[PDB]
């Protein structure tokens, strides 16, 4: 289901290429590799930035930028291609919620559950852990 | 320390006062280690400091940037095309 | 209002480091000899002004200051302001040598070779499904050690036809245990040999 | 010529060892380039599958999050003296036209990026008289 | 088609160069794709190639590098497999990007421009080879390719673009060397055009 077959060739007689179905976070500075070695496909449209975040307290949800992706459910392997599915764990800024720790530090990172399937509604849906 | 009343209020006049103990040190005897040894004392790690790169700075914002050069273009070394309408032997109406 | 600017034939040179100043100037020995009853003053006097060109310098610094109040951590109050001391250039030896590397062991080697990269070490919690409940996979209460305790286990038929037949299966599981763990620190006492 | 046995050839320069290993290629650049022919499927004389196609495999994973107090954490913080010192900096940074960006730093750009305004938006009217009204 | 196919060598480019006309640089340049790659894609490196350099006088093109020069890194350019200049300066810079980006195991550098500025020329000027197809009409490249310049550097040759405009009339589009002529209907309409580009004394002895 992760992965459709690429077939590549005249013929279509070679199938080394994966392309994902789901949608992804690349991560900042992101540069596609060279056709000849891609071998996982993580196309344009498929990729996100940003994230409806529900903070539990005040019941407010706010868009927010996706810092990083921690944990994958399905597979380590998922992680570090930064697959976004149901249940996957990210890093999110939190910057424009106001939020001060017990010794005066600003916080602007935490992390969030995603709650919804983006590839069948076309958003990331997530909760805030708190 | 006192006020100086003339290198402002930056600048205090010093004073000492001893406490002790004062001792006068004859110099008796003396054992000097070996070079290879002050040189494997006096060996730096080297492994804490950001390495030294070529042309790769970090600005005041944490950005890493990198510093290319063009060297000289010359354009005294360029001939240009010789077109047809650059050259007075097709001149008209003279 | 005595002046604190001090002047000097050889300009002192400093290591703010180290919170030292040397002068190399001219010493006459017949003001400091054992004979004389203002070496005391002189020596006084000298290092009066050594130690007021070095606060000149240390006032010359840049500095520090903070914002966050008392009660944190990292000991520098919003009241306080604290010099930055560059780094000494006085170069001193070393009390002991530096760490050399730990050698390649033979499983680094052979994950070089074949290519095992490490693990990611997420946690030591495992998912038991027969139960409900997520369990530590080793140590005190460890998931490796719940066939000791398990009220019931059959028999393997490999075991018929031996002399091993009549014992307690977890205790053959405790001895497999151990002597995979001594096995261990055999192969880790091989690796520090070499 | 026995110098040219592969044996020989080891030996001047047991089980690690890959088909095609030889002069020109090492294991690892074997496996890359058995990367182009990789991707197919293996089945038998009747038809059961001997093997998956890579990265095609079919076996449902039980996908779960353990509970623990990391996820509740703080990831990031910034302290004050740091905000102050990026909010200054950032406007004394002179662009050179042969300088280029290799990697950013990562930090609460919403928080930084506070510009004076000389003017202010202008104000709602629906708040105070609504269309019906 | 062929949009997909710029934001395609773009993705796939860790250096940008937009090659420009000598003879009208601005009126060749792509600002829209500049301000996207300076907003979405900063980390990758975009410069200027002044081709056609041997199309206009010396001083112009040492104006036009000074002036594009505030701007972005630029160097003049006169695209020839045998007989060109620039070569050099452009192939240090390029090693200069690859010593920079020494983790990346190779980097790609993709050509960007107008169609007809000279690409494929360019590209062929650094191989010392024709590897990419070269023709005065408009579309002759019609997909990406790529070509290894050195094992770690290689170059994307890309499509011709022209980005829209409203100022922009069909004469200034024609002008610029895009549209097929023989496509046109009245291009009588179109040669005053001409007659005011151009200097009266360099048409007649051009025509005699
Ligand atoms: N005089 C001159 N003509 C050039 C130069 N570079 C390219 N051309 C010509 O311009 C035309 C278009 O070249 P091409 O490489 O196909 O441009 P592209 O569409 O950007 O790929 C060709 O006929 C080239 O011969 C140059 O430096 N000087
Ligand atoms: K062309
Ligand atoms: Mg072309």
């Amino acid at each position: 289901e992760m992965f459709k077959v690429i077939k590549t060739g005249k013929s279509r007689s070679k199938s080394w290429k994966r392309m994902i179905t789901k949608h992804t976070f690349v991560g900042e500075g992101f540069t596609r590799r060279p056709v000849k070695m891609e071998r996982i496909i993580r196309p344009s449209a498929l990729r996100q930035k940003k994230a409806n975040v529900t903070h539990p307290e005040l019941g407010v949800t706010v868009f927010l930028p996706i810092l990083a992706v921690k944990k994958n459910p399905q597979s380590p392997m998922y992680t570090q291609l930064g697959v976004l599915t149901k249940g996957t764990i990210i890093e999110v800024n939190v910057s424009e919620l106001g939020m001060v720790t017990a010794g005066g530090k600003v916080v602007w990172g935490k992390y969030a559950q995603v709650t919804n399937e983006p590839d069948r509604d076309g958003c990331v849906n997530a909760v805030l852990l708190v | 320390s006192y006020k100086s009343d003339q290198g402002g209020k930056r600048l205090p006049r010093i004073e000492l006062v001893e406490i002790g103990p004062r001792l006068d040190f004859k110099i008796g005897r003396i054992h000097t280690p070996s070079p290879d040894m002050v040189t494997e004392a006096h060996k730096k790690p080297k492994q804490l400091e950001m390495k030294t790169k070529k042309n790769v700075e970090l600005d005041i914002m944490g950005d890493k940037l990198g510093r290319i050069h063009m060297g000289k273009q010359d354009l005294g070394k360029l001939q240009t095309r010789k077109m047809k309408g650059l050259k007075s032997k097709f001149d008209q109406g003279t | 209002n005595l002046p604190v600017t001090v002047e000097k034939p050889i300009p002192v040179v400093y290591d703010l480091g180290n919170l030292a100043a040397f002068d190399s100037n001219v010493l006459d020995k017949n003001d400091l000899d054992s004979s004389n009853a203002r070496r005391e003053e002189k020596i006084k006097s000298l290092t009066r002004d050594n130690v007021q060109l070095l606060i000149n310098q240390l006032l010359s610094l840049p500095m520090k200051t903070t914002t966050e109040s008392v009660g944190g951590t990292g000991g520098q109050s919003s009241v306080m302001t604290l010099l930055q001391l560059p780094d000494p250039t006085t170069d001193l030896p070393r009390e002991k040598p530096l760490p050399k590397a730990k050698a390649m062991t033979k499983w680094e080697k052979f994950a070089a070779k074949k290519g095992i990269k490490p693990k990611e070490r997420a946690g030591k919690m495992i998912y038991d499904e027969a139960s409900g409940e997520w369990v530590p996979k080793w140590g005190y209460k460890g998931a490796n050690k719940k066939l000791d305790d398990q009220w019931l286990v059959e028999v393997d038929d490999k075991v018929k036809g031996t002399d091993n037949e009549l014992i307690d299966p977890r205790t053959l599981n405790r001895a497999e245990r151990k002597r995979l763990v001594k096995k261990n620190e055999k192969q880790q006492r091989r690796n520090m040999k070499n | 010529g026995t110098g040219k046995k592969e044996k020989s050839r080891r030996i001047r320069e047991g089980n690690l060892r890959v088909k095609g290993e030889n002069f020109y290629r090492d294991s690892k650049r074997v496996k890359f380039l058995n990367m182009y022919t990789s991707g197919k499927e293996i089945r038998n004389k009747k038809g059961n599958l001997i093997r998956a196609a890579s990265f095609q495999d079919s076996t449902i994973p039980d996908a779960r999050v353990q509970p623990d107090r990391r996820w509740f954490g703080n990831t990031r913080v910034i302290s004050q003296d740091a905000l102050q010192h990026f909010r200054s900096a950032l406007g004394e940074t002179q662009k050179d036209t042969y300088q280029v960006l290799l990697r950013r730093n990562k930090l609460p750009m919403s928080l930084l990026e506070e510009k004076d305004a000389d003017e202010s938006p202008k104000a709602r009217i629906l708040d105070t008289e609504s269309y019906a009204d | 088609r062929i949009w997909n196919e710029l934001y395609k060598v773009i993705d796939s480019s860790d250096v940008v160069i937009h090659v420009l006309d000598a003879r009208d640089p601005l009126g060749t340049r792509c600002k829209s794709v500049e301000e996207y790659m300076k907003k979405e894609t900063p980390h990758k490196h975009l410069i200027y190639v002044l081709n056609k350099c041997d199309l206009v006088p010396t001083w112009v093109a040492a104006a036009w590098v000074k002036h594009l020069s505030k701007e972005r890194p630029t160097l003049a350019f006169h695209a020839s497999i045998t007989n060109s200049f620039g070569k050099g300066s452009l192939i240090q810079l390029l090693r200069q990007f690859s010593q920079l980006h020494t983790d990346r195991k190779q980097i790609s550098v993709g050509f960007i421009g107008y169609p007809n500025t000279g690409k494929s020329s360019i590209i062929n000027t650094l191989r010392k080879k024709k590897v990419c197809q070269v023709a005065p009409i408009p579309g002759e490249t019609k997909v990406w390719q790529y070509i290894t310049l050195m094992k770690r550097i290689f170059l994307i040759d890309c499509p011709g673009i022209v980005p829209p405009s409203s100022k922009d009339s069909e004469e200034d589009i024609l002008f610029r060397g895009v549209v097929r002529v023989e496509h046109v209907t009245h291009p009588e309409q179109y040669i005053p055009g001409v007659l005011k580009r151009c200097q009266v004394k360099h048409l007649e002895r051009t025509y005699e």
